[PDB]
């Protein structure tokens, strides 16, 4: 119900990326699936992958082996670990909340931007 | 996968006009067609689920009339607060591709 | 009319060196062991082998063998190539249709048979059915006569017999050989080969030849064989069979020594001074081929009716298990299951086609080398005779029974779409079986192949695995499966107007997805088109597969090693 | 040691009237046509028929046949009853194990074979494999010798042979008959029957008998047959086989006339003045029966390895088609499809079980009438030899391959529950097939039946029709189906902790039903128990079905008409 | 949403029975399934059978061949025709409205009583 | 079919008491267990759907706590307006059998 990101707004290319979405007003182990989105400059949205409420996860097949989503259940966090980051995917990142029965991206984060340069 | 071609990549309308945004699908979605509305500097607020329903927090002007592949959104007599970037999404398959996203303008 | 030959080397491996001799108008006999060339030389003189494998010449009355030689001579295969499911009159009318001239009268076709069946002594069994395992008929001793009559239509002067005694009893075979002796004086040159002969047989010949391990040991008239082997160093002991004493020489009471005796044989020297004097319509072809297999089809209830009983009973059992498929959450499972089953059954019943051709393979070989038909005439006739009716019926028995008991979509056109789709899938699975069976005399092999094959195809039919959820380097295999197209067509035919969530109209909106609350949602989730082309795309795919597999069968029957 | 008999009437239909004679220690021959009693009298003197069908007596040295007669005499069947997949040394050790005394030494079991294999001339082929179609081995002329050695272990004084010449070549059979002639003087009474004999065979006999259409025509020594039929009115012509001239009398160059001649035969009168002077351990049984079929199993890659390779491929193909079953809306279809496909596959390989008993039926009949084993020893040994290993392996090959590729439930116990369930369903389908195929020599019959039963069982297994939605007068048939219990157990084993609506936790509440959003909802909707007894109820049902079908097989093998 | 019955509160035995449920505030061809219930004296409820929105119908298997439900769509009516009525099933009859997705008897009639005597 | 045995056919409670009405099922219902409340002379008003949810128009006192076959209803501190005849229903199968129906009393 209430999401928010907090992470580095910059990174060296081809190493890694870490983002963290802390969920309040609701427990990420209770009901929903939790996914990430990125929106490039020259705005085009691109859903990245969701972690289920029970740790299971499915990732966007364009991002294979590069994205991983972990979770720390004891404080309602889920982590975006994006490795071997090219300078091209310097998009604005979001965490979002998916109902499953309603089927839509019901809730969204605030919006964190990642710039991949040197 | 399923690509959502918003063939009208932009528009140029005026206030109090009925604008019709198409969203041509590359496959049958069966009313699994969401509509968002991204004001600049914000996350996409959900506008219409199910391609015919509506989301609480909007006037009864946005209305989706879709069938098969030719889904569309009708904005009858749009307001000043309704210029944005409307993205149509399929939530039928897993790779939830969005639309290109049209962008309204004022002449 | 005489036969003659000289310096024959036959390889694939030379199980021969060279055979020299002539055959007079009379009774020509070939004897020896099975490993010898007694069965290969006869195929040489009847031109039943590869000419490239042949080396020497075949000179007839100062003329080589033309293309017309096979069309005016008769070779009889050792097993019963007759239609025991038919009668003698019907089968001899068949053999008269494809050998006598088109100009000749049907009265002449009535008379020339009666010049022969009267000669064979088969006037008692003219309309009597010849005989099957499941239909009692004439004794086999006259099945042999039936085949011989089949090879005496246009009055061939040159007769060839593949082991006229094996397969018959002693006095049974004597009645065949006395008939041939009657033919031995009517200007008919009979050339044959007998394994383990007898002196009652041996006392009526005119010319004799012995082969052993591809080596020639005798030539000339039959009486002097006993006269010659005395000079070889032996003596026929008191009360021994002369034809068995001729094999007493063979296996040591060595081969090179006896052959060297034959090289210095005066019987060979006269032949050396003889040989070197010598060496020095389609519509009609389809009018009667269809009828013969049609009467084979009628004259076998245990294969025709017995496959209708299974069709009727299984038509009714499936009518009782399902019986009014409900439009509830279980309706999808039942409709897909039955469509599944009807399609799988068609496919798997069509592994009986391998029977048609595999059993009729040897008859096809002999009849085409005789020249009864063009290969396409056989191919457009037998498919008209067995592929057409035996697969139009179950596609109607299933269709009429299980449609209104189950309550499948109550429209006029959908009933016939299902009828035609089952007909096409029956044809297509039979056509494959026809492609994978053509030119194979073994049954257990092919049937084994067809069986795995369909078991893979069903995995891609769409029920046992969702075709959209296969790795993309396997999703090209979903096109090589006959049970996919028919099953897709049936799912398209039936799941259009249906609903399966009672109380929940889903066609306007489907709240709470993962539900499958209409026929289209199940149909799309299987990866099946909803446009009306999506139905008949399967039919054109199946029609192309029929034509392709029938062409592969046609080429296998054309490029087959007939020799 | 002599045989004797008097006034034998044998019916089911009396194809006999009465046969009188004695057989001296020597070479006793029975000749005639196949329709005659030449094959039935030999089964009479070897006690291979129904005693109630027998009428007269069998008197041996002034004593009737005891129960010990079959345990000290040897009858050899016409076809090769030897283990061509094994070697002579191994097979003769088998026949030494079950016939020699338990007290006798293994050194004596080493020596007594070497007193016989040395006699047969089979010292070259002692360790050479005898021969199969797919494994090159010894020639058939010594396969005959192999069987004879199998029937010479405990030194039986009375030998019986079913057609010692049929199935062999001429000089091939002479080497068998000269070996028997060597046995003709060592105090061994050989009694046999030959179809179409020869004078080389005829010149070495000691006593002769002729049968025709159930009528006796000769008795006494073999030389005087030619001497007697001269007085019947015939004369053996110049250079004719005497053994074939003896059948020249039969079929008219009538039966009652020749029999009346025999009634007034002096050869019969001496026999009339002779006959009326006369008429006036289990652990060891399982120690070696298991080994023999075990070496049959090793000595046939085309049936043992060829049924592994396939399992291995399919396990890989099924491992590639599914490969990590997703927990989404398509997951139910894939998991149920694969579980269905596995259960079905096991049932279908079970259909080759018939090939075990149907092929080994004639060997079983001969070996039990000889008394090599109790029926339960055969039944507890062969199942230990072929039912156990050939079905433990594929239930492990499938289990090891398709489990971790597909990602079936990642627990330790569920892996072994699936392993054991596939093992049990393999056993149960094999047990049903074994009961159907017990006591049937035909393959095409049962194989047709087992396929029919299965195609009906599968219609009830639970995938093609929802079992709760069947009319209540058919829902009792869902208990007679092997593919139901194994498939139910697999669905119970795998669908417990699963979920199939991603993003929708359903175990607390399932909003919007008609959804099947957890494993339990699919499992209950199929009519399957959720209690842990619901899993092992299937296993105890399958264990009871194994025991019942094996008992039906045991009774069919016990109450079989061995005669 | 608004149901009401109107029919005879009495009947001769073993002939027939007619009840009519007129639906206002909603159209019976639009969404729901429409079923009948009866509650005996000595109160025990007994659902009788539902007619779907598209004319399809399923009846309680205890009442086979005796109950039939028809519908007149042009005025939003569905009819309960109960034949060969024994004097024992003299229950209080209702028409009710079933959601399908919610799954419960969301709406009910007013309550008509049928007495089967002579 | 599925018979719903409300083994406590009646009760005798007082105001402000937590009463627990059982509803033993003859098969797995999987939270498809409805609760009604028939005041005398009325049709059964729906009380609880899904065996754990609640229906708008009631206090937060009626609460279903069911699992498997042993479904039950808890009324914490019942009121005067809550005496009635509570019927539990299965809507899993088609023959929607109700419960026998308990009936509260006042001592
Ligand atoms: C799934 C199709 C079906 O069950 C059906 O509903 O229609 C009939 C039928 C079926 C499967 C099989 N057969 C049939 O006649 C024969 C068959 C042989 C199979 C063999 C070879 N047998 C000789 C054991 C295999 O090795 C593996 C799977 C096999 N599956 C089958
Ligand atoms: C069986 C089960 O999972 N029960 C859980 C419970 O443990 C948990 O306290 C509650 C809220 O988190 O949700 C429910
Ligand atoms: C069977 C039937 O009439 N179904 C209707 C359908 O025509 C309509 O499109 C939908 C709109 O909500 O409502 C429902
Ligand atoms: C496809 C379909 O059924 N569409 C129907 C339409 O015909 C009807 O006018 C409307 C209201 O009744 O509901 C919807
Ligand atoms: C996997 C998981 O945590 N599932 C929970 C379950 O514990 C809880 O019982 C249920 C209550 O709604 O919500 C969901």
């Amino acid at each position: 119900v209430q999401l928010q990101e907090s992470g580095p707004g910059l990174v060296k290319p081809s190493q890694s990326l870490s983002l963290t979405c802390t969920v309040t007003g609701f427990s990420i182990t209770s009901d929903y699936a939790w996914n990430w989105i990125r929106q490039f400059p020259g705005k085009k949205l691109e859903w990245m992958g969701y972690i289920n409420f029970d740790g299971g996860t499915t990732y966007n097949p364009s991002l294979r082996g590069r994205i991983s989503i972990t979770r720390d259940t004891s404080k309602n966090q889920f982590f975006l670990q994006l490795r071997s980051v090219t300078p091209e995917d310097t998009a604005t990142y979001y965490c979002a909340t998916f109902y499953g029965a309603k089927g839509t991206l019901d809730y969204w984060g605030q919006g964190t931007s990642v710039t991949v340069s040197s | 996968d399923i690509v959502l071609t918003q063939s009208p990549s932009s528009f140029s309308v005026s206030l109090g006009d009925r604008v019709t945004i198409s969203c041509k699908a590359s496959g049958y979605i069966l009313n699994r067609l969401a509509w968002y509305q991204q004001k600049p500097g914000n996350a996409p607020r959900l506008l219409i689920s199910g391609a015919t329903s509506l989301e609480t927090g909007f006037p009864s002007r946005f209305s989706g009339t879709g069938s098969g592949k030719d889904y569309t959104l009708s904005i009858s007599s749009l307001q000043t607060e309704d210029v944005g970037t409307y993205y149509c999404q399929q939530y039928w398959s897993t790779p939830w591709t969005f639309g290109g996203g049209t962008k309204l303008e004022i002449r | 009319a005489v036969l003659s030959f000289h310096n024959i080397c036959y390889r694939v491996k030379e199980i021969l060196s060279n055979i020299n001799g002539i055959m007079k108008p009379g009774l020509n006999a070939i004897l020896g062991p099975t490993g010898g060339g007694k069965s290969s030389l006869l195929d040489v003189l009847a031109a039943r082998k590869d000419p490239s494998g042949l080396s020497g010449d075949v000179l007839i009355n100062g003329a080589p063998r033309p293309a017309n030689f096979k069309c005016n001579s008769g070779y009889v295969v050792q097993d019963d190539v007759v239609m025991g499911t038919l009668t003698v009159r019907e089968n001899l009318q068949f053999s008269a249709a494809l050998r006598l001239a088109t100009t000749m009268t049907n009265h002449e076709k009535n008379e020339r048979i009666n010049r022969v069946i009267q000669e064979l002594g088969l006037d008692k069994v003219a309309d009597s059915k010849v005989g099957t395992q499941f239909i009692r008929g004439v004794s086999g001793g006259e099945r042999k006569r039936t085949s011989i009559g089949m090879e005496l239509i246009t009055d061939p002067s040159i007769l060839f017999l593949d082991e006229p005694t094996t397969g018959l009893d002693s006095s049974t075979a004597n009645a065949v050989l006395l008939l041939l002796k009657r033919m031995s004086k009517q200007g008919r040159t009979i050339i044959f080969s007998i394994h383990q002969p007898r002196y009652s047989i041996f006392k009526l010949f005119d010319s004799l030849t012995l082969l052993a391990s591809g080596r020639l040991m005798f030539h000339g008239p039959a009486q002097e064989a006993l006269g010659y082997f005395e000079s070889a160093g032996y003596h026929c002991e008191a009360y021994n069979n002369p034809a068995d004493f001729f094999l007493d020489i063979i296996n040591g009471d060595l081969i090179e020594k006896l052959a060297e005796i034959y090289v210095n044989s005066s019987f060979y020297k006269e032949t050396k001074a003889e040989l070197h004097q010598l060496s020095g319509s389609f519509c009609h072809q389809l009018r009667w081929v269809s009828k013969r297999s049609f009467k084979n089809l009628l004259g076998n209830p245990q294969a025709s009716i017995a496959q209708i009983i299974v069709t009727v009973v299984l038509g009714l059992v499936i009518g009782a298990i399902y019986f009014g498929l409900k439009n509830d959450s279980t309706g999808i499972q039942n409709r897909a299951g039955v469509l599944f089953f009807l399609t799988t059954n068609q496919c798997f019943s069509s592994v009986s086609a391998v029977e048609l051709f595999v059993v009729e393979k040897k008859l096809f070989i002999h009849e085409y080398i005789s020249g009864y038909y063009r290969v396409s005439s056989y191919f457009l006739g037998k498919l008209l005779s067995d592929l057409l009716p035996m697969r139009m019926l179950p596609s109607i028995i299933f269709t009429c029974i299980v449609y209104f008991m189950l309550g499948l979509k109550p429209k006029a056109d959908a009933f016939f779409v299902m009828m035609f789709t089952l007909m096409m899938v029956a044809y297509s699975a039979s056509s494959m079986a026809l492609a994978i069976a053509a030119g194979q005399s073994v049954v257990s092999v092919a049937t084994l192949l067809m069986t795995i094959c369909f078991v893979f195809m069903m995995i891609f039919s769409g029920l046992l695995v969702n075709l959209t959820t296969i790795a993309s380097w396997l999703s090209w295999l979903q096109y090589f499966s006959i049970p996919r197209y028919g099953f897709t067509a049936l799912q398209h035919n039936e799941f259009l107007g249906q609903n399966f969530c009672p109380g929940l109209n889903a066609t306007g909106n489907n709240p709470c997805n993962y539900a499958t609350c209409t026929g289209e949602e199940y149909l799309v989730k299987q990866g099946i088109d909803l446009s009306p082309w999506g139905l008949w795309k399967n039919h054109v795919a199946l029609a192309c597969m029929i034509v392709i597999f029938l062409t592969i069968a046609y080429l296998k029957l054309l490029f087959l090693k007939k020799y």
